[PDB]
């Protein structure tokens, strides 16, 4: 009854208004891909437009939460760029009140944890997107942390998200000194698991590095694809 | 008060109003800043000139920003009861802003306007007008111009920007807190607001 | 519209508000009666009780009474703020609470609960009884959930009040009130036998339990 | 303003000092079997001691049971001292003279501007605490019987006017008034 | 499945596909509404309107439907108008703060995150309920022109020719067909954004635009000459 | 074409199609509950009576008080939900105090009831109440701008100068014989006794001065309620001339 | 049928887009008496048919005055009518006390927009089941603004709000080109009003007593005719 | 017993970037608590203060402007020298009653290159092509107006710099020990220090 | 800080047998320096009141500025009835009152008709208190004023006209403060009528 419509439990035991909020996240109909490099974390993104009117510039799901963090969400946008401002907020604080930049696992649990509040609280509902921090923690060094409805958040050597998340975690698993590179790999396996070429404008890429977290411009995808090409 | 604009004159002819201010912000007795603008001209039509803490005449300046940026989605007595309420509130506040303004300006209907407020919420009208050591220097001295109303309709702009510049002179010369630096903004009910920058005493 | 207190039925009046009412009449029944120069309460009373730490007529002040019927947690509560007000009241002004005060404050606490959705109104009805200070004219109020003040000659509350409403309403008559203290105890008693505690207040902050009322109940059986 | 106590071997004795001219100042009954008495700064401290009278009296309407001496005064103590936390202490002084029908004997204690309570056989305030110790230190007893305490308050209190009062007494008859000072 | 009976009848729930069907029952809100049309020019932006004329009464100088939030940004909008308006005014709130605190204009990206805020804040609680209109706005500033169309939902994203209301296929389909015939300068525009809603279609067509080389940068109406001239080419 | 339960009603903030707001409408119906009030306005004096409505015997109809004094040259007379009204009467009274304080001036009524209706108006926004009042009140009184004057204030907030009002209980059939009866040249004293002639025909029980009682408005004894012995004097008088 | 499960609240909306519950309150115009307002360059009139509750009461007031230069009329709910109306009142004077100026007729109608549209948008509250028709005149001229509920406030020469309202606007929109040009006759467009007005009587006729009449202009500060004034305009 | 910065400061705008320049010294009355502190804060990364009056309060203000800008720049990028001075104003002046701060802000910007702005106690903000503060800073007004040009090079900037500030080390005590410059251009932030042997005997 | 100014002047009120007369000079001064020669002193609120606040300008022009908008609301809430003298009168001294601990201090005059049309004249203590007065003076120069006036009052509207004339002309000529200029406003059943005349201008 009431369980359906709000985030209480059922005779079964489960929060169906927060398992509905994970189906939420394919509405986007949008998978992703983050591996770590030796010294670089790298994220990979479809960019599906597809409208020929709709300009593919604006279409990001990549956000440049700090300096060193970003995170790539899997779901609707008005819900990620909401979950962004929180996270790009929760950073700023972090570093005025402890005088240190974010860590990219803090910044999961403390967004991990506003999120269980939308699961426990009867008149908030859950935000409906999953979020993937990708960063190169000076202490940790490249790190990957998904985020979940649910609350949950967990460090991942390389993740998947999406519809075909399944198809791409297992060729990884398969599988298991520049950007560059693992740029090409990431992109190989998304190619190779999902079977579709990509072109610039189909695609968005992310890097987190030592220095900064900065998100590759369409010519910049246009190079690494033709080094693909030369293979 | 800490940096402070020692004075601000004006004065009231035919067909319109003059208003000058020396461009120096004073550091007590140090002309640290020789380069602080102090006629804020907020229209087409009205100038306020600000003395006393500088400060306090940047936090004036963007209300009266903000009053022409809220209102286009303005007239010289509209913008000083606008200033004359948050003088007389500020003091209300027992948190006073440390400023003496004089509102220059020409109304739509033609009508001159020169009001003066200090911190203290007080205002009075004048054919002249003068802030701080300008009161008693200048104010004798235009008022030789223009003693009374009927004056007003027989002084010219020439005359009247003779007389302003000629105040500022002797201001200058025996006023310690003052530059050789000074902008002069004229109003006309015709020629509308002409202001002058960096206009050098002699 | 049964289900809350902000929405009127059809025909006029709020069901929840009267749903209160029955709670009273599910309580103990209290009775009260005036007599010329006093007031006169009467109350419905296992084998395990302790009765030495139990009286369901609580007195407000010095020289008010308050009884009660209908759940007995919500009464405990009422007669404490009332308390609290006659003592400020004594603090704030000089002169005691009125009568008519009391029972003003009291209902407008059960009508203040009565203002919300989230709150559930006592289920009482108080029979406040007392004299004004320095005044020798009975005075005996009622009040209901509602918040509706009355005041009664006699006046009868909770389980079988109409039986007993109807039996004071014949044996009294308001030209002739009982003018003794015998007289409107008796008729207290004889009111709760057609179904034994008795109290009776008098003028000056004189109030007293009664205790032996065997004798009332022996006389009035045989006649 | 001149309050006494004497704590006789079966009651306590409380005097007090009376443009306005009248033919019961500083004084108020917390109980039938209490007395308080209080002096200090006019306003102040009778506020204080009506707001004790009505608390006292609504804890016995409602538990219908007589507060005993000694838990009125610490009711007291505690009142007084949270008053003076949001404010500058008053000058204020209290005796509470009272008959604990419970260990059926009686007992006065003082209360001073701070909130300090002393358990006394006698106490004084005012101008009567500079000379009068002198007196009851040396005549008094504890065996005093109520008649000789107030021989020995109309002896002390006639020092006091020679240097230079309406007197009651808690006993297991509760308050009284006296004329015989 | 349209109605999702059961998981609409509150706002911020999720349905058992994921989908929150209060915020799709405003889409359709938007979907009745006169449609309107923006296209983006290698120069500025162009906005049309079939204001569908009511009656004589209304003042025509006054009935103006293209809001400008702000000097340098126009604003259309297709839906409810308690709401379309109300998101106006907000808007224009923001563009004024913004200005009010950096002393520049404020640019469009960052004028449409702030309304998407706003908008998706409206989704979350069950005491209120998604804005019922679908906004199409733009401008231009240093970056160039820009155009902009936010959802009921909350989500915008950056167009090339945007379309809302009733008459949104017919356009949309005549819009793409603008841009890959000619992947436009401002004055071209106006031309062809009277022919679209001609074909979309008693209403009178409401144009404005805005580009850096015939305005200097600032929103104005189409009117007299250059009017009659876009009717005629429609 | 089903039937089915329509909810336009069980909320107070809920329309109905043509905008019907029917919660204000039952809260009129609780009115109709109310005992009886009338009063009737014209030169030498306003007049109020009401029905006191002894639920029993017992009842202390000398103390049941439908007519309450606001200003010595005002009186009000309620009916309906007596509870609801003392929070009405209370607000009344201390306006009606305040703008002496404030001016040093009676209140004008037509001033008063335009705040007591502000008060019954809250349940919106002025939100202090959670439902509209149940209670509907009569204001009699007289002002040195417009005359003696009465005003009827609906729970709905909007109140209506009458020069003739009869509500509660039987209020249509006052209301009907009110038109048939009143006239601009209607003496106070032929008034008092229409008054109780109305109250004769929609009083279930017999008339009484028990159980009905007076009260009137003039400027020089201001706002009285008439002890029983005139009340029973007057409704001697009424039977003889009928 | 459906429509039962749907308008609930001004929160839920229908599947097919539908906002009933403000819908309603649209509705609840008609309930109230019809007002009549007209303008002309220089002038600004506003007749209403006042109602009584019975024969023995007054006729209740439809005509407010929020300052000497405009005025307003009142249709639907007496309690949004009170509210607006004061609500609007105290902007009026609160403008003029910290800065001179008159309220111009324009911000006064727009001020009270967003105010109406907040209701529609919340849970609890309602919309406001009351029609305004402003009139005034500053140094623009003449104005005549109509205020909906829902929020959408339009400039017109002439309307008519109320119960049978729709033949005082058909009678307007057939004399549009001719009470415009009554231009310095004060008493000439009242007269027009008046025979405006009269299209939507049924049984009741013109009074002394029910009719109200309002004007300003120029040479004319708010005024109202009621009573024995309004007889010659009958 | 508030520590008040005993400072010698200097900000120039050159050719083509900023340099902000300050001595290590802070004193507790005579006493040198700390003769190698690091008085040139970075608020952003081509954007550094650096603070003049209480120790406390310009700390937790400059903190406050990092944090703000900060929160800025996730949103609309680096911020120019401008926008930086803006939020300083507004922590400054609005609490100008309880904060005593004074400030020095030296950034680079595309758009505006360098750019100083400096903050007397008053909170007011001035553009300024090079500007001083700090007690030392009355003993070298007269020599910087001598010697200081616009659009200097580099080598003439740290030397100009370098003379300015040996003087007021070598007259204020409250102010010496090394002189540690940063340079800011679009090459980068670059860092400077000048030990005494180095400076005094020019 | 010192939230409380002076502005001399003095003010005179008088309650003619039937008309009602309010009197005051129209010179602004701080510290024997001009302010102005000409700022109406006295005010007509309509109604037949005419007010004047003398004493401190900043607090009189508030009391006059808060008494208006009474009026207003007043009017709109009693449709628009006039307003009584003696209605305004409890009405000016809650407005005084209303500020014990932080009082106005300007000694407040009212003049105008009561009911049954008698000259009508209310002065106000500064903390509110307030006395009907046959005739009442108040400022710098009223004791110079009332005792005069006393001789020969204890009379129509153009002779007391002349008396004020002489007891102002008097004043001007032994007080220094006392204005170049005088200000009448006179009450009749007629209405409110302003006369004007000149004094001694040093």
């Amino acid at each position: 009854g009431y369980d359906r419509h709000i985030t209480i439990f059922s005779p079964e035991g489960r929060l169906y208004q927060v398992e509905y909020a994970f189906k939420a996240t394919n509405q986007t109909n949008i998978n992703s891909l983050a591996v770590r490099g030796k010294d670089c974390t790298v994220v990979i993104s479809q960019k599906k437009v597809p409208d020929k009117l709709l300009d593919p510039t604006t279409v990001s799901y990549i956000f440049c939460i700090s300096r060193t963090i970003g995170m790539v969400v899997n779901g609707p946008i008005p819900d990620a760029r909401n979950a962004a401002l929180r996270a790009k907020a929760e950073a700023a604080e972090f570093r005025y009140k402890y005088g240190y930049d974010m860590p990219c696992d803090v910044l999961a649990k403390r967004m991990a944890n506003l999120s269980q509040i939308y699961t426990q609280r009867a008149y908030m509902r859950p935000l409906g997107v999953i979020l993937t921090f990708v960063s190169v923690d000076e202490e940790l060094g490249p790190s990957i942390y998904k985020t979940d409805p649910a609350g949950y958040y967990v460090g991942y050597k390389a993740t998947a998200t999406g519809p075909k998340q399944q198809e791409i975690t297992t060729n990884l698993e398969n599988h298991f000194e520049s950007w560059e590179k693992v740029v090409e790999f990431a992109i190989t396996h998304m190619i190779d698991a999902l079977g579709t070429e990509f072109s610039k404008n189909d695609l968005e890429v992310g890097v987190a590095t030592k220095d900064k977290f900065f998100t590759l411009s369409a010519e910049n995808i246009e190079e690494r694809l033709v080094a693909i090409a030369e293979q | 008060p800490i940096v402070t604009g020692t004075s601000v004159i004006s004065m009231k002819y035919d067909n319109g109003v003059i208003i000058a201010a020396d461009n120096l912000g004073s550091y007590g007795s140090l002309l640290r800043f020789n380069g602080v603008e102090r006629l804020i001209p907020v229209g087409d039509n009205t100038v306020v000139g600000i003395s006393g803490d500088i400060s306090d005449m940047q936090h004036i300046e963007r209300l009266l920003k903000d009053l022409v940026t809220e209102n286009a989605y303005l007239e010289p007595s509209y913008i000083f009861e606008y200033l004359a309420t948050v003088m007389y509130q500020r003091r209300s506040k027992m948190n006073p802003l440390w400023n003496a303004i004089i509102v220059a300006g020409v109304q739509s209907n033609g009508d001159q306007f020169l009001r003066y407020v200090n911190l203290l919420g007080v205002t009075y009208s004048s054919p002249t007008l003068a802030t701080g050591f300008g009161a008693h220097m200048a104010n004798p001295l235009l008022r030789k111009v223009v003693d009374r109303e009927s004056d007003i309709p027989k002084t010219t702009v020439q005359v009247a920007e003779e007389a302003i510049v000629n105040a500022m002179r002797v201001l200058y010369y025996r006023d310690a807190r003052s530059s050789r630096n000074f902008s002069l903004a004229i109003i006309d009910k015709n020629t509308g607001l002409t202001f002058k920058k960096n206009l050098q005493v002699e | 519209y049964d289900r809350a207190l902000s929405i009127f039925s059809p025909d006029g009046h709020i069901f929840q508000v009267e749903y209160a009412l029955e709670a009273v009449k599910r309580g103990t029944c209290a009775v009260g009666v005036k007599g010329k120069n006093c007031v006169v309460l009467g109350c419905e009373r296992l084998k395990l009780q302790d009765t030495r730490i139990t009286s369901k007529v609580s007195k407000i002040d010095s020289h008010v009474v308050l009884s009660f019927s209908g759940l007995n947690a919500d009464s405990r509560i009422l007669i404490e703020k009332a308390r609290v007000e006659a003592q400020s009241h004594r603090l704030t002004l000089e002169d005691p609470v009125t009568v008519e005060y009391l029972t003003r404050y009291v209902a407008g606490v059960q009508q203040r609960y009565t203002q919300s959705g989230g709150v559930r109104p006592f289920g009482v009805s108080t029979l406040i009884a007392g004299f004004d200070p320095r005044d020798d004219e009975p005075k005996l109020y009622q009040t209901e959930p509602s918040g509706i003040y009355s005041s009664w000659s006699a006046q009868t509350i909770g389980r079988n009040s109409k039986t007993v409403r109807e039996f004071l309403e014949k044996n009294y008559d308001r030209k002739e009130p009982p003018a003794t203290v015998e007289e409107c105890v008796k008729l207290t008693v004889r009111s709760l036998l057609e179904v034994i505690e008795i109290t009776v207040v008098k003028p000056d902050s004189d109030i007293v339990a009664l205790s032996s009322e065997e004798i009332n109940q022996y006389v009035t059986q045989i006649e | 303003d001149i309050i006494l106590g004497i704590r006789v071997q079966d009651s306590v004795i409380l005097a007090s000092s009376k443009g306005i001219s009248v033919l019961d100042d500083k004084t108020r009954q917390l109980s039938p079997h209490t007395l308080m008495s209080f002096a200090g700064e006019a306003g102040d401290t009778v506020q204080f001691a009506e707001y004790i009278q009505a608390n006292i009296q609504l804890y016995s309407i409602r538990e219908d049971y007589e507060l005993s001496p000694q838990a009125v005064s610490s009711f007291v103590r505690q009142e007084l001292a949270k008053s003076i936390r949001s404010r500058r202490p008053y000058q204020v002084n209290v005796l509470i003279g009272g008959y604990d029908k419970k260990k059926n004997k009686p007992e006065l204690y003082q209360i001073d501007y701070l909130g300090t309570k002393v358990e006394l056989p006698y106490g004084a305030h005012g101008y009567s605490g500079f000379y009068t110790f002198f007196l009851l230190d040396h005549h008094y007893r504890p065996d005093m019987t109520t008649e000789e305490g107030l021989d020995l308050l109309k002896l002390c209190v006639q020092e006091l006017e020679k240097r230079m009062v309406i007197v009651k007494i808690v006993d297991k008859d509760g308050i009284r008034q006296v004329d015989d000072f | 499945t349209s109605i999702g009976t059961g998981y609409d009848l509150s706002n911020s729930v999720f349905s058992p596909d994921g989908r929150n069907f209060q915020v799709e029952y405003a889409v359709k809100a938007v979907e009745n509404g006169t449609t309107s049309i923006g296209i983006k020019c290698n120069d500025g932006v162009v906005f049309a309107v079939e204001k569908l004329i009511t009656s004589k009464l209304l003042v025509p100088q006054k009935n103006v439907k293209i809001q400008v939030v702000d000097r340098h940004i126009g604003c259309v909008y297709s839906g409810l108008i308690p709401d379309g308006r109300h998101l106006v005014n907000r808007g224009r709130e923001e563009a004024a703060s913004f200005k009010k605190l950096y002393k520049t204009p404020i640019p469009i990206p960052a004028f449409a995150d702030r309304l998407g805020q706003y908008v998706q804040a409206h989704t979350l609680y069950n005491s209120v309920r998604p804005f019922g209109v679908s906004t199409i706005f733009g401008g231009v500033d240093k970056n160039g022109a820009h155009l902009y169309m936010l959802e009921p939902s909350g989500s915008y994203w950056g167009y090339k020719g945007a379309a809302t209301g009733k008459g949104r296929q017919s356009a949309k389909a005549e819009l793409e067909k603008l841009v890959d015939h000619h992947p436009l300068s401002a004055r071209e525009a106006v031309k062809q954004a009277a022919k679209i809603i001609y074909l979309a279609h008693d209403f009178e067509l409401e144009i404005s635009w805005c580009s850096l080389s015939e305005t200097n940068g600032l929103h104005k109406f189409v009117k007299g000459d250059l009017l009659q001239e876009a009717i005629d080419f429609a | 074409m089903f039937l089915t339960r329509s909810e336009y009603d069980r909320g107070v903030s809920t329309f109905s199609p043509e905008g019907r707001l029917f919660q204000v409408e039952y809260s009129l119906e609780a009115i109709k509950l109310g005992s009886t009030a009338i009063g009737i306005a014209t030169k030498e004096g306003v007049v109020l009576g009401v029905e006191k409505r002894a639920t029993s015997p017992l009842l202390e109809s000398d103390s049941i008080e439908k007519i309450v004094e606001i200003d010595r040259h005002i009186g009000c007379a309620m009916s309906g939900l007596t509870a609801d009204a003392r929070s009405m009467i209370e607000h009344a009274r201390t306006a009606a105090v305040t703008h002496n304080l404030y001016y040093d001036e009676d209140i004008n009524v037509e001033s008063l009831t335009q705040s007591v209706c502000d008060l019954a108006l809250r349940f919106g926004e002025g939100r202090l109440m959670s439902r509209p009042f149940g209670v509907a009140l009569l204001i009699a009184g007289h002002d040195a701008d417009d005359g003696y004057q009465l005003f009827h204030a609906e729970p709905s907030g909007t109140f209506y100068r009458y020069n003739a009002k009869a509500i509660g209980s039987g209020s249509e059939g006052a209301q009907a014989e009110l038109l048939n009866e009143w006239h601009s040249s209607l003496t106070l004293k032929e008034a008092e006794l229409l008054v109780l002639k109305i109250l004769k025909q929609v009083m279930e029980e017999k008339l009484d001065e028990n159980n009905a009682q007076l009260s009137c408005i003039t400027k020089q004894d201001g706002f009285k309620i008439y002890d029983n012995e005139k009340t029973a004097e007057l409704i001697k008088e009424l039977k003889e001339k009928e | 049928m459906f429509r039962n499960n749907y308008d609930g609240d001004t929160v839920t909306f229908s599947p097919t887009g539908r906002l009933f519950q403000v819908e309603y309150a649209l509705e609840a115009i008609k309930q109230g008496s019809v007002t009549v307002g007209l303008r002309s360059n220089t002038h600004a009139v506003l007749v209403a048919l006042k109602r009584n509750a019975d024969e023995l009461s007054s006729y209740q007031k439809k005509i407010i005055k929020c300052d000497e230069h405009m005025g307003l009329s009142l249709a639907g709910l007496a309690p949004d009518a009170r509210v607006l109306s004061n609500y609007l009142r105290q902007q009026c004077n609160y403008s003029s006390l910290v800065f001179n100026r008159k309220l111009a007729v324009e911000r006064a109608g727009h001020l009270l927009c967003d105010k109406a549209q907040k209701n529609t948008q919340s849970y609890g509250g309602r919309p406001y089941g009351v029609g305004l028709l402003i009139i005034g005149y500053d140094k623009s001229g003449a104005h005549l603004l109509e205020f909906q509920p829902s929020g959408n406030v339009t400039e017109l020469y002439g309307t008519a709000i109320g119960a049978r309202s729709q033949g005082a606007k058909t009678y307007l929109e057939r004399t549009l080109d001719t009470f415009i040009k009554i231009d310095g006759n004060p008493d000439e467009l009242i007269k027009a009003g008046v025979e405006a007005i009269s299209q939507s009587l049924r049984d009741e006729s013109l009074t002394v007593d029910n009719l109200s009449i309002a004007i300003v202009g120029k040479d004319t500060p708010f005024t109202i005719y009621d009573g024995e004034a309004v007889a010659k305009y009958i | 017993g508030e520590v008040s910065l005993g400072t010698s400061i200097m900000a120039v705008t050159f050719k083509d970037g900023v340099i902000l320049g300050a001595d290590s010294r802070t004193t507790t009355g005579a006493y040198i608590a700390n003769r190698v502190t690091d008085k040139l804060t970075r608020v952003h990364d081509k954007i550094w203060c650096c603070r003049s009056g209480s120790a406390a309060d310009t700390q937790a203000i400059a903190d406050i402007v990092q944090y703000h800008l900060e929160l800025y720049t996730s949103q609309y990028g680096t911020p120019s020298t401008e926008t930086a001075a803006s939020v300083f104003k507004e922590l400054c002046y609005e609490n100008k009653d309880n904060l005593t701060a004074g400030i020095i802000v030296a950034g680079y910007d595309d758009k505006n290159k360098g750019e100083v702005y400096t903050i007397p106690l008053g909170g007011s903000v001035h553009k300024l092509p090079y500007a001083i503060a700090g007690s030392g800073s009355t003993f070298i007004y007269g020599y910087c107006d001598k010697n200081f040009r616009e659009n200097m090079s580099k080598e003439e900037t740290v030397d100009f710099i370098k003379h300015s500030l040996s003087q007021a080390i070598k007259w204020d005590g409250s102010s010496g020990g090394v002189i540690r410059m940063v340079v800011l251009t679009a090459a980068g932030v670059e860092r400077l220090i000048f030990y005494p042997d180095e400076y005094e005997q020019l | 800080f010192n939230p409380y100014g002076d502005n001399g002047g003095t003010i005179l009120g008088i309650a003619g047998e039937d008309f009602a007369v309010l009197a005051g000079d129209t010179r602004n001064i701080t510290d024997y320096s001009i302010n102005s020669r000409y700022e109406p002193k006295v005010f007509d609120c309509g109604d037949n009141i005419v007010m004047s606040a003398n004493g401190f300008a900043a607090d009189g022009d508030a009391l006059v500025k808060r008494f208006k908008n009474s009026v207003k609301w007043y009017h709109f809430d009693h449709n628009d009835k006039k307003l009584s003298i003696n209605s305004a009168a409890r009405n000016i001294q809650h407005l005084l009152y209303g500020k014990r601990f932080f009082p106005y201090y300007v000694h407040t005059i009212i003049a105008g008709l009561d009911e049954d049309g008698k000259g009508a004249v209310y002065s106000f203590d500064p903390v509110g208190s307030y006395e009907r007065e046959q005739c009442r003076a108040g400022g710098a120069a009223a004791s110079l004023i009332m005792p005069f006036l006393d001789n020969q009052v204890n009379l129509s509207v153009e002779e007391v006209i002349k008396l004020v004339r002489d007891s102002f002309t008097s004043a001007t000529e032994r007080h220094i403060q006392v204005g170049d200029g005088l200000e009448i406003l006179i009450v009749t059943k007629d209405g409110v009528r302003k006369e004007f005349y000149e004094l001694k201008r040093d």
